[PDB]
C-alpha cells in the first residue's frame, strides 16, 4: 500500500505541475475578466466526464522576370 | 576550257544530253561567275526557263547537275529588282525541294553506308567488303562535296531573297528551320556560316524562333563556336544573342554546356561585346547565377574592370558584374584577393553609381564579404554628406546599412560623419524621394545595435520622425516593416526603451497591426510587442485585450 | 486507508477537472502560435515551486534576429516609387540587379563571299 | 459462425412468429448480440449478412415485438447493417421495408436506449438514397415526432439522440424543401426556433445538422424565409460562415445566401 500511495502522490504532484503551467498560458493570453466571463458560459457533465462551452461553434480557434512582352 | 564571248549553242546542248548537262553547268558558271556579263544573261530570254525546266527533274540523279540550280541566278539575286524575276521563275520553291529532297537522300546516303560496315566478317575486296565500297566511298566524297556547295549558294540565293518580311514570311511557312538545322550537322565552314546568317535573320521572329525551339540548335552549335574561322564565330555568336532571349531556349544553353565556351571567348578577342551581352542574358535567373562561379566566368571580369580608364566605365561590364554579384559563391571570389580595396579607390576617385551598385551587392551577404567592409565606414561616410548629386548617395548610404556587424562600434563614425542631422532631416516627408528616405530608415535602424547611439538617438529627435513616416507611409508594406523593424532594434537598448514605452503613441500603432496581411510585418509587430510586454504592464494588458477582440471576435459579438 | 484514499481520489478528480477547464479554454480560445511561444518561453523552477518565464531580453541566445529580406518579395527592401520606377524607367539606379535592357540583334545587310 | 447464427436466428423467427416467450426472447436476445458483435467494422460480414433476404425478413417483423429489448437489438443490427452499405446491401436493406417498420416503431418506443438505436439506425439509414428519405415522410405523424428529439430532454443527459434527430431532418428535409404540407406541419411546432438554437449550441455535431437544416428549408420559399428574418437568423448564420468544419461552412454560407436573395423590397 505504501508503493501505491507513493505512486498517488507522484500523481498528484504531476497533476498539480501541469495545471499550474496551463494556468500561467491562460495568465498570458486571457485576462482575468474574460477568464471570469468563460468560465458563466461552461457546464460539467458528470456522465459524460467532460466540459461543454456553449457556443463551441464560435470559438476564435509580381517581380517575376517575364521578357515575353518584347515579341509582337 | 572553252572561253567564249557570245550566247547560243550552250543551253541548246543543255537539254539533249545527260552527260554532257554538267559540262554546260560548269560553263554557265563561268560565264555567270563574273559581274560585267550580268546584264547580257539575264537579257537573254529563254535561257533561264529553259534552266528551270530542265531543273524540275534533273535534280535527283547526278547531283553534279544540281550545280546548275544556282551560281547563275546567285549573281542576279544580288540585286533587288531581280528578286521579282527570282520570284517569276520560282528558284525559291524550287530550291525548297532541292534541298530538303537532297537532305532527305543525304539521311539515305548515311543509313547505307552504315548498314554497309555491317559485313567486316569476311572482307575479300569484292562485293562483300571493299572494292565497291572504295567506289561507293569515292562517289560518295565527291557527292557529298559538290551537294554541300550547291546547298551553300542555295541558301545564300534564300539569304539574298529573305530582306523582305513577306519574301521571308513565305519562307517560313515551308518550314525552312527544320531542314537548317538539319544541315547544320554537315562538316564545311562556309555552308555552315550561311546557314547561321540564315538562321539569325530568322531568330528575331518569334515565329521562326518557335519552328526553331522544337529541334535543337544550341546543341549543335556547342562543338561549332571553337572553330577556326573568324566570320562563323562572329555570326553564331550573334545568333546565340538572339537566341538568349527566349527563356526556354536559354535553359538549353544552360543544359547543354554553352557557358564554358562562352567565357573563352569572352576570354580575350574581338567578341567582347557579343559574347558578353549573351553571357549577361543567361545570368538574369538566380540558377544560372551560381554556374558561373565554377572556374566558368574567371575572375578576369574584375581585370577588365579594373583596367577601364574613363570617368563612366563601360556599361556592359559593370552590368554583368552587379548581376554576378547577386550571388555569395560569385561574391567570394570577388573578393578574392583583395579586389575590394580597388573596388573602394575606382568607387571614389569618381562619381560611379555602377561600381557602387556592385559593392553594395557584394555587401548583402552574411560571409567574409560582409566583415571585409568593416574599413570603409569613413570613406563611405565622407561622400555620404550629399556631395555628389543623388544618384551617388543613395548608393553609398545603402552600402554602409547592410554593413551589420554586432561588434562594430558607430557612435566614433555617426559624430565625426553620417550627418546625424541630415538622417533626421531625410526623415521629413518632404525632404527627399522615398528611397533615399528608406535607406535613411534602414540606416537608423541599423545605427542602434550599438548600446552608445542609444543615448544620442534618443535625444536627437528622430523617433518623431520615425513616427510621422510610419503615419505619413501605411499605405506600402515594405516602409511600415522596415520602421518597425528600426523600432525592434531601437527598444531593448535600455535607452529608448522609455522613450518608445512611455513619450511617443508608438506601441499603440503596434497595436493597431499587430496582424496585417503580410506576414513579415505581422512577424516584427509580434516580436517587438513580445519585447514591449516584459519591461511595461500597462501594454502588456492592451496587447491581451486586443487580439483577444480580434481572435474571438465574431464570439463576442454574438455574445453582444 | 479507504478513506485516505477516496479524498485523494476526489482531489485527482478535481484536478483533472480544472486542468480540463484550461485544456478546453486553450483549445478554444488560445492560437497554437502563441501557446508555442510561451512554451518555448517558460520554464519551471524547483527551488521556488513555480513556474516562471526566461525574458528575452535576458535569454543566453542575446544574438539578435536578422533584417526582413523584403517584406514585397524582392531580394533587398524596396521602396513603392522604386517599383514604380523599375516598372517605367530604364535608369539603373532603383534597380538590385537586371539593369541592362539588351535589343534582339538586328538582321545586318547579307553580303560574304562566293 | 456468423451465418449460422444468422440462419439459427431466422428459422426460429419463422417457426415461431411473434412469440412472448421468454426462451425465445433469450435467444433472439443472444442471436441480436452476436450479429451486432460479428458485423462490426466487417464489410463482408455486413454483405453476407445482407445477402440472406430471410434473415432480415425475420429481423424487420421483430421491430413489432412487445418486448422494447427486442426492438432495440434489431435497431443496432440494422444500424451496422446501414452503415456504409455498399449498393446491393442498401438496395436489399430498401426492399425489405426496414425503413417504415424502424420508423414507426420508434413512436411506440418508450425506453431511452431504444430509441435511441432505432432514431440512430434511421439516420444511417436516411442518407442512402431518396426513396427511404420519401418513406420517413410517409408515415403519419413522422415529423411531428422528428421535430420532438430535437428538444428531447434526456434521462441521463447524453445528446445522442437530438444528434441522430438533427441527422435524420437534416437528410429528410429535401423532401421537405419540394412540398408545403411537410413545411406547414413543420411550422406547426416552432421547428426553425429549435433549429435557430441548435447554433450555439454544446455540440459541434448539433451544429453541423442545424446548418444543414437552414440550408435546406430556407431556399424556395418566402414564407419560412421571412419568418428567419424576423427572428434574427441572418445574424449568427453570418458568423458561422468561416467555420473549420465542412459541413458546418457550407450550411451557414448557403443559407445566408438564401436569406441574402430576399431582402427587403
Amino acid at each position: 500500500h505504501q508503493r501505491e500511495i507513493e505512486g498517488l502522490l507522484e500523481n498528484i504532484r504531476q497533476l498539480s505541475r501541469e495545471l499550474r503551467l496551463q494556468m500561467l498560458i491562460i495568465d498570458n493570453f486571457i485576462p482575468q475578466d474574460y477568464q471570469e466571463m468563460i468560465e458563466n458560459y461552461v457546464h460539467w457533465n458528470e456522465d459524460i466526464g467532460e466540459w461543454q462551452l456553449k457556443c463551441v461553434a464560435y470559438t476564435g480557434n509580381p517581380f517575376e522576370v517575364d521578357l515575353s512582352h518584347v515579341y509582337l | 576550257v572553252a572561253n567564249i564571248n557570245d550566247m547560243d549553242e550552250y543551253i541548246e546542248l543543255l537539254y539533249e544530253d545527260i552527260p554532257d548537262k554538267v559540262r554546260g553547268s560548269a560553263l554557265i558558271l563561268q560565264l555567270a561567275r563574273n559581274p560585267d556579263n550580268l546584264e547580257e544573261l539575264l537579257l537573254n530570254e529563254t535561257a533561264l526557263g529553259a534552266l528551270a525546266r530542265v531543273l524540275r527533274e534533273d535534280w535527283k540523279q547526278s547531283v553534279e547537275l544540281a550545280t546548275n540550280i544556282i551560281y547563275i541566278f546567285f549573281c542576279f539575286s544580288s540585286f533587288s529588282h531581280f528578286h521579282g524575276l527570282i520570284t517569276h521563275y520560282k528558284i525559291g520553291a524550287l530550291c525548297m525541294n532541292i534541298i530538303d529532297h537532297e537532305l532527305k537522300r543525304h539521311e539515305l546516303w548515311q543509313e547505307e553506308l552504315s548498314k554497309k560496315k555491317k559485313a567486316v566478317d569476311e572482307d575479300l575486296e569484292n562485293q562483300t567488303l571493299r572494292k565497291d565500297y572504295d567506289k561507293t566511298f569515292k562517289k560518295y566524297q565527291g557527292l557529298v562535296v559538290k551537294q554541300e556547295q550547291l546547298l551553300r549558294v542555295a541558301l545564300y540565293l534564300l539569304l539574298n531573297l529573305a530582306e523582305d518580311t513577306r519574301t521571308e514570311l513565305k519562307m517560313r511557312n515551308k518550314n525552312i528551320v527544320h531542314m537548317l538545322v538539319k544541315a547544320l550537322d554537315r562538316d564545311n565552314f562556309e555552308l555552315l556560316i550561311l546557314v547561321v546568317s540564315f538562321l539569325k535573320k530568322l531568330s528575331i521572329f518569334m515565329e521562326n524562333k518557335n519552328d526553331m525551339v522544337e529541334m535543337d540548335i544550341v546543341e549543335k552549335l556547342v562543338k561549332m563556336i571553337p572553330c577556326e574561322h573568324e566570320d562563323l564565330l562572329n555570326i553564331t555568336l550573334r545568333l546565340l544573342l538572339n537566341l538568349s532571349f527566349d527563356t526556354g531556349l536559354r535553359n538549353k544553353m544552360v543544359q547543354v554546356g554553352l557557358l564554358p565556351k562562352l567565357t573563352a571567348l569572352l576570354g580575350n578577342e574581338n567578341y567582347k561585346q557579343i559574347a558578353m551581352c549573351v553571357l549577361y542574358h543567361i545570368s538574369m535567373d538566380d540558377r544560372f547565377k551560381s554556374m558561373f562561379a565554377y572556374t566558368d566566368c574567371i575572375p578576369q571580369l574584375m581585370k577588365m574592370l579594373f583596367e577601364c580608364s574613363d570617368e563612366r566605365i563601360d556599361l556592359e561590364l559593370i552590368s554583368f558584374c552587379i548581376n554576378l554579384a547577386a550571388n555569395k559563391r560569385n561574391v567570394q571570389l570577388i573578393c578574392e584577393g583583395n579586389g575590394l580595396k580597388m573596388l573602394m579607390k575606382r568607387a571614389l576617385k569618381l562619381k560611379d553609381p555602377l561600381l557602387m551598385k556592385m559593392i553594395r551587392n557584394i555587401s548583402q551577404h552574411d560571409g567574409p564579404t560582409k566583415n571585409l567592409f568593416i574599413d570603409y565606414v569613413g570613406d563611405l561616410a565622407a561622400q555620404i554628406s550629399s556631395d555628389e548629386e543623388e544618384e551617388f548617395v543613395i548608393e553609398c548610404l545603402g552600402t554602409l546599412a547592410n554593413l551589420t556587424i554586432p561588434d562594430l562600434d558607430w557612435e566614433l563614425v555617426l559624430k565625426e560623419y553620417k550627418l546625424v542631422p541630415f538622417l533626421k532631416d531625410k526623415l521629413k516627408p518632404g525632404a527627399a524621394e522615398d528611397d533615399l528616405v528608406l535607406e535613411v530608415v534602414i540606416m537608423i535602424g541599423t545605427v542602434s545595435m550599438d548600446d552608445s547611439c542609444a543615448a544620442l538617438l534618443a535625444k536627437s529627435g528622430i523617433i518623431p520622425a520615425l513616427i510621422e513616416l510610419l503615419n505619413a507611409q501605411q499605405e506600402d508594406d515594405e516602409f511600415v516593416c522596415q520602421i518597425i523593424y528600426v523600432f525592434y532594434q531601437m527598444v531593448f537598448h535600455q535607452a529608448t526603451r522609455d522613450v518608445i514605452i512611455k513619450e511617443t503613441q508608438a506601441p499603440a500603432y503596434l497595436i493597431d497591426l499587430m496582424h496585417d496581411k503580410n506576414n513579415e510585418i505581422r512577424k516584427v509587430c509580434d516580436n517587438t510587442l513580445d519585447i514591449i510586454a516584459e519591461y511595461d504592464e500597462e501594454w502588456a494588458k492592451k496587447i491581451q485585450s486586443e487580439k483577444f477582440r480580434w481572435h474571438n471576435s465574431q464570439w463576442l459579438e454574438m455574445v453582444e | 486507508h479507504i478513506k485516505e484514499r477516496q479524498e485523494l481520489e476526489q482531489t485527482q478528480n478535481e484536478l483533472t477537472r480544472e486542468l480540463k477547464l484550461k485544456h478546453l479554454i486553450i483549445e478554444n480560445f488560445i492560437p497554437l502560435e502563441e501557446k508555442n511561444k510561451i512554451m518555448n518561453r517558460s520554464f519551471f523552477d524547483d527551488e521556488e515551486d513555480h513556474w516562471k518565464l526566461h525574458p528575452i531580453t535576458r535569454l543566453e541566445n542575446q544574438q539578435m534576429m536578422k533584417r526582413p529580406v523584403s517584406a514585397v518579395g524582392y531580394k533587398r527592401p524596396l521602396s513603392q516609387h522604386a517599383r514604380m520606377s523599375m516598372m517605367i524607367r530604364p535608369e539603373p539606379r532603383y534597380r538590385a540587379e537586371n539593369i541592362m535592357l539588351l535589343e534582339l540583334d538586328m538582321p545586318s545587310r547579307t553580303t560574304r563571299d562566293y | 459462425g456468423l451465418q449460422a447464427i444468422a440462419e439459427l436466428l431466422q428459422v426460429d423467427c419463422e417457426m415461431y412468429g411473434l412469440t412472448n416467450d421468454h426462451y425465445s426472447v433469450t435467444l433472439r436476445r443472444y442471436a441480436g448480440m452476436a450479429l451486432t458483435n460479428l458485423t462490426f467494422g466487417d464489410v463482408a460480414n455486413k454483405a453476407t449478412l445482407c445477402s440472406m433476404k430471410g434473415c432480415m425478413r425475420a429481423l424487420v417483423a421483430q421491430l413489432k415485438s412487445e418486448s422494447e429489448d427486442l426492438q432495440q437489438v434489431i435497431a443496432s443490427v440494422l444500424r451496422n447493417l446501414s452503415w456504409r452499405a455498399d449498393v446491393n446491401s442498401k438496395k436489399t436493406l430498401r426492399e425489405v421495408g426496414s425503413v417504415k417498420a424502424l420508423m414507426e416503431c420508434a413512436l411506440e418506443v418508450k425506453k431511452e436506449s431504444t430509441l435511441k438505436s432505432v432514431l440512430s439506425a434511421l439516420w444511417n439509414l436516411s442518407a442512402h438514397c431518396t426513396e427511404n428519405k420519401a418513406d420517413i415522410c410517409a408515415v403519419d405523424g413522422a415529423l411531428a415526432f422528428l421535430v420532438g428529439t430535437l428538444t428531447y430532454r434526456s434521462q441521463t443527459n447524453t445528446l445522442a439522440i437530438i444528434e441522430s434527430g438533427g441527422g435524420i431532418l437534416r437528410n429528410v428535409s429535401s423532401l421537405i424543401a419540394t412540398n408545403e404540407d411537410h413545411r406547414q406541419i413543420l411550422r406547426e411546432n416552432n421547428c426553425l426556433q429549435t433549429l435557430l438554437q441548435h447554433l450555439k449550441s454544446h455540440s459541434l455535431t448539433i451544429v453541423s445538422n442545424a446548418c444543414g437544416t437552414l440550408w435546406n428549408l430556407s431556399a424556395r420559399n418566402p414564407k419560412d424565409q421571412e419568418a428567419l428574418w424576423d427572428m434574427g437568423a441572418v445574424s449568427m448564420l453570418k458568423n458561422l460562415i468561416h467555420s473549420k468544419h465542412k459541413m458546418i461552412a457550407m450550411g451557414s454560407a448557403a443559407a445566408l445566401r438564401n436569406l441574402m436573395a430576399n431582402r427587403p423590397a
